[PDB]
RNA sequence: CGCGCGCUACACUGACAGAGCCAGCGAGUACUCCCUUGGC
């Protein structure tokens, strides 16, 4: 059960997210080509670091 | 010296918070929290009346110990008294050192790192949390854990903050903060 | 004003004097004003709040500039000094007092040395 | 009509301080003060 | 919901092909 | 003749007049000395300009400071301000202006308020 | 565990004063009715005045 | 039963007769802020002594059968040594470099 | 009556009435000091009856 | 998202081969590439598909 | 290790003061309770059978009885006599009832209902000789008083069948156990899922909450050896 | 009687004794809380 470092590269606006969550696109700190989309709450900035745990799923709405 | 008391002229050299504690070698461990626990700039006390909340993220340029004292001045009977606030933090850092013989700044920043939960639920799914809210959430949990244990107890605000933060530094299971993060993260795992 | 339609959009306001020199940060995030009310003023417009942050100076403003790296502003005020700020952390980071570094004078009917 | 011109009368905004179950306008300032003024006349 | 709409439509067209 | 620099500093309602002239080197407040005038925790906020500047600067001049108006912490920020704008102005007017500009760099880069009474008026979100 | 007995009235209704000393109780209820009488007459008097 | 100060000069530790051992800070003078208390032995402690090198470890021989090492930040004793059969009422650390623990 | 305290305009007046009842009968009363200042009685004062 | 990407690519390939609204197709193509210029040069199965779209377009 | 000196005095078993989260313990929540006011008496099927049969909305729900007897059981349980037990009630107006251990309610439904009425109009119940509020009205969220290191569990019917003894042995060293038990007569299980991690079925039979909580509590008394 | 709106009380952010150290607005020949035992 590893932990992965990742970085937000670009923050979406118009997904139609619910409540204090915004979707965002991240590139892996490890494999800096592999890039996915996750959802996240809290004020979150372009080009910054985020820790995650479950590296499996592309987040829905 | 022009007029400077003895301990401060003894530490005329570089910055020393409270005139006792160094900033020189303080390690972060979470690279996500490096940018947001801004400790590159020093400060001499945590009462530095900057306007760190005009717009976003500038609260992540306040040095952290100001933020800690801020969070300490929070509940309905304890509003303004920032001076009592940094007095509390002062006594806390003396206690942390006397019980650890260690760099209490490195202690505090450790406690923030180990407290800041990383994923939470939303009514319900579970998502990651911004490092900024990790910082904020952790400070809030630390302070409120401290005073909530200090509620009807003889151990006052300073000493309960001392204990809670020492434990949260240790990551052990005796701090309000580590426990509450643990339960939050278990709920996050539960829904996933 | 809007270019694409032409009809007026927004009278920004906040200024205790006429507004002296203006520029956009080259990314387009920030409008910067300097006015003779001793003050320079960060207008963030295209955000959803159209917010404003003041910057107190020493005297009147005369000219503004940006860095192509859009983090830094350079404002040239009336005492003559330049003051160099970083936009986000609105903190002044540098300054140059260049009065003797620019004085050359003695015009006709200029009866000061 | 009586509804969507609610200011024909007073009510508390809160609702009941205690729900009790067994089997809302709170009186009308306008008719009240009107009836009274007729009496003070007479 | 917009890109999601085109996502499912893309999926449907893949099945069609 | 006898050198004089007379400086102001200001905050919400403190007012800090400070005069900085040649002397032995003492630093005074109303007629009492420095390490004594305070709410006794904030004396670091008083010390900060001497400690940014290094006292070997300060061993030339004498700094009377007067204060009034407002509460404690108002007064305190005022005094630190008048200290700083004092010693930089005296460096402007009686030693090398290059040492002025270097000193101003040290000061401002630490913080802005130490030279500029950058005040608080009211402007919320319109 | 040293358990306790709850102190409570069986015949419960919200409105009624519950107190041992009926003397003090009657003092209170007399005073309350007196207050009601005073303000009632005051309101009637002001409106007659206007 | 024993009140001794840490090699700082800022800490006094001492053990009562109900079994609790208290540790509290003192500056030079009128300072008695009770840093920590431990209530494990339930039985009097006669000797609590600091390790003359490390600031955070102290031995505590109780009444009952036990000596044990405490870390100050820890809320449960670090190590426990037994073997004794009666009251235990004197002890010390070992000075010398290789006489570490 | 006779004035009890005197602020700038509004003056309390004491020894004229025996009850708030009598006053609130004489609500809005056209009152006048000897010197010729006009004025109006507006509310009964509560604490000294 | 990225799982959705290559199927969209095949659709654009079909679009170019049976060309229609070709400015639209080129436009959205370039958008996809620029917003993920790294992951495409990370993958492999793009390669043949991208050659198809190259020739067709 | 030494054989741990024998106590020479009987123990008093003071219950947990509510500030403490540290003591691994047992929290029960009689949720979905029917505590309804009538005029002045709890709404039941005893006398308002005709009223609710006239107003035509499920006479069978107004059952404060089940609450009363479940409460009585969990009062006189010996884990309550030890103090490893604390009770919370949710009634259908959303009312949280902090129930201390140190109470003894009267045994009958009528003194009972009178007492609950006094509760429902004064948010607290003071005792005779002791000043402490015995039965105390508090506020949702229940989590604001629940232990942090625990498993908010609920019983259920369609969940898998796990034995209570091994489940309380699965419970960790320092962790209390929170159970959401449905005092309602007929209804689904959705009443608590907004807090609950997992639903459990304990026997193949369908039961009532009284025997549910007694089986469950006695199992805890087993595993913690009371 | 119903109803809020303001004021008070309700304890750890405690109580007692000291020591020290800070505001801004206000000037009409104008200002008073009683009402009472005695005596001059």
């Amino acid at each position: 059960a590893p932990v992965k470092f990742v970085k937000v590269t670009r923050v979406l606006g118009r997904t139609g997210s619910r409540g204090g969550v915004t979707q965002v696109r991240v590139e892996f700190m490890d494999d800096t080509t592999r890039s996915i989309i996750r959802n996240v709450k809290g004020p979150v900035r372009e080009n910054d670091i985020l820790v995650l745990l479950e590296s499996e799923r592309e987040a829905r709405r | 010296y022009d007029v400077l008391p003895k301990e401060v002229l003894a530490e005329v050299g570089s910055v020393k918070l409270f005139n006792r504690w160094s900033y020189d070698d303080i390690e972060i461990r979470d690279i996500s929290l490096t940018d947001y626990i801004q400790i590159r700039a020093p400060v001499y006390i945590p009462h530095s009346a900057g306007r760190y909340a005009v717009k976003r993220f500038r609260k992540a340029n306040c040095p952290i110990i100001e933020r800690l004292t801020n969070s300490l001045m929070m509940h309905g009977r304890n509003n303004g008294k920032k001076l009592m606030a940094v007095r509390i933090v002062a006594h806390a850092f003396e206690i942390i050192h006397l019980m650890t013989d260690q760099n209490p700044i490195q202690v505090a920043v450790d406690a923030i790192v180990n407290c800041g939960p990383r994923e939470d639920s939303t009514r319900r799914q579970a998502v990651d949390v911004s490092p900024l809210r990790r910082v904020n959430q952790a400070i809030a949990l630390l302070t409120t854990g401290a005073r909530e244990a200090a509620f009807r107890n003889v151990k006052t605000i300073a000493e309960c903050l001392a204990e809670e933060l020492i434990n949260a530094a240790k990551g052990s299971s005796n701090s309000y903060a580590i426990k509450k993060k643990d339960e939050l993260e278990r709920v996050a795992k539960s829904n996933r | 004003w809007s270019v694409q339609t032409g009809q007026l959009l927004d009278r920004l306001s906040g200024h205790e004097g006429p507004v002296s020199s203006l520029a956009f940060a080259p990314d387009g995030s920030v409008l910067v004003s300097g006015s003779w009310d001793r003050t320079a003023r960060i207008w963030s417009i295209f955000s959803r709040t159209q917010t404003s942050e003041p910057l107190q100076l020493q005297s009147d403003v005369l000219d503004v500039a940006f860095r192509p790296d859009s983090k830094q502003i350079a404002i040239s005020t009336l005492d003559g000094q330049l003051t160099f700020w970083s936009v986000s952390e609105a903190q002044q980071v540098s300054g140059v007092d260049g009065r003797r570094d620019v004085s050359g004078g003695r015009r006709i009917t200029d009866r000061r040395t | 009509r009586e509804q969507f011109n609610p200011f024909q009368f007073k009510t508390n905004a809160r609702g009941p301080k205690f729900e009790v179950t067994t089997n809302v306008i709170k009186g009308r300032p306008e008719l009240s003060r009107a009836r009274s003024e007729e009496k003070r006349r007479q | 919901m917009a890109g999601e709409r085109i996502a499912e439509a893309l999926e449907l067209g893949m099945t069609d092909l | 003749s006898v050198q004089a620099v007379q400086v102001f500093g200001k905050k919400k309602n403190a007012t800090a007049v400070a005069r900085c002239v040649q002397g032995k080197g003492l630093i005074k407040v109303n007629g009492k000395p420095l390490k004594l005038f305070a709410p006794e925790i904030l004396r670091a906020k008083l010390y900060e300009p001497i400690l940014i500047l290094g006292t070997d600067k300060f061993a030339d001049v004498d700094i009377r400071i007067r204060v009034a108006g407002g509460g404690h912490t108002s007064q305190v920020y005022a005094v630190r301000q008048a200290i700083a704008k004092s010693i930089v102005a005296y460096y402007a007017k009686y030693v090398d202006e290059h040492s002025k500009n270097l000193l101003k760099q040290e000061l401002i880069q630490f913080d802005r308020s130490l030279l500029v009474a950058d005040p608080r008026r009211c402007e919320p979100k319109k | 565990i040293k358990t306790y007995i709850p102190k409570f009235e069986d015949d419960f209704d919200p409105d009624k004063h519950y107190d041992p000393n009926r003397e003090r109780a009657e003092l209170a209820k007399l005073k309350a009715e007196h207050k009601r009488e005073r303000k009632g007459a005051l309101r009637e008097l002001r409106k007659d005045a206007q | 039963h024993c009140g001794e100060i840490r090699p700082d000069g800022r800490v006094l530790v001492a053990g009562e007769d109900t079994g609790r051992m208290q540790v509290f800070d003192v500056g030079q003078g009128t300072r008695a802020v009770i840093l920590k208390t431990w209530h494990i032995h339930k039985q009097p402690v006669w000797v609590t002594k600091w390790s003359p090198t490390e600031l955070t470890t102290l031995m505590s021989c109780s009444d009952d059968k036990t000596v044990r090492l405490w870390d100050l930040p820890s809320n449960d004793p670090t190590r426990l040594f037994t073997g004794h059969t009666d009251y235990v009422r004197c002890g010390a650390f070992m000075p010398g470099s290789a006489n570490s623990n | 009556g006779t004035p009890w305290k005197i602020f700038k305009n509004t003056a309390f007046i004491k020894d004229m009435f025996n009850s708030s009842l009598e006053i609130a009968k004489f609500e809005g009363a056209a009152i006048r000091t000897v010197s010729g200042i006009r004025g109006q009685i507006k509310r009964a004062l509560s604490k000294p009856e | 998202p990225f799982s959705t990407i290559p199927s969209l690519l095949t659709f654009l390939n079909l679009f170019a081969q049976r060309e229609l609204n070709v400015p639209l197709t080129c436009r959205i193509l370039f958008f996809v590439l620029k917003t993920h210029h790294k992951q495409i040069v990370a993958s492999r199965t793009m390669r043949a598909t991208l050659e198809k779209v190259r020739a067709n377009l | 290790p030494p054989p741990a000196l024998p106590q020479l005095v009987a123990e008093q078993h003071v219950p947990i003061p509510p500030n403490d989260k540290d003591t691994k313990r047992l929290i029960v929540v009689l949720s979905n309770a029917s505590l309804e006011t009538y005029k002045y008496t709890l709404l039941n099927s005893d006398e308002h059978i005709g009223i609710m049969r006239k107003m035509n909305r499920d006479i069978s729900d107004a059952r404060p009885d089940i609450t009363h007897q479940c409460l009585l059981t969990l009062l006189d349980s010996p884990i309550n006599k030890a103090g490893k037990l604390q009770i919370y009630i949710q009634t259908a107006k959303g009312v949280l009832i902090e129930v201390s251990p140190t109470v003894r309610i009267p045994r009958t439904f009528k003194r009972f209902a009178g007492l609950m009425v006094q509760l429902l109009h004064r948010l607290s119940i003071k005792g005779t000789n002791t000043n402490e509020k015995l039965l105390k009205v508090i506020q949702n969220p229940i989590t604001d008083h629940l232990p942090p290191n625990c498993r908010k569990v609920t019983l259920s019917f369609d969940a898998p069948l796990v034995r209570v003894r091994d489940y309380v042995d699965t419970l960790g060293p320092n962790e209390s156990i929170c159970v959401f038990v449905g005092a309602m007569a007929k209804g689904p299980d959705n009443f608590a899922d907004a807090y609950v991690d997992e639903k459990i079925s304990i026997s193949n039979y369908s039961l009532s909450a009284s025997v549910a909580c007694s089986k469950f509590c006695h199992a805890c008394e087993d595993a913690w050896d009371i």
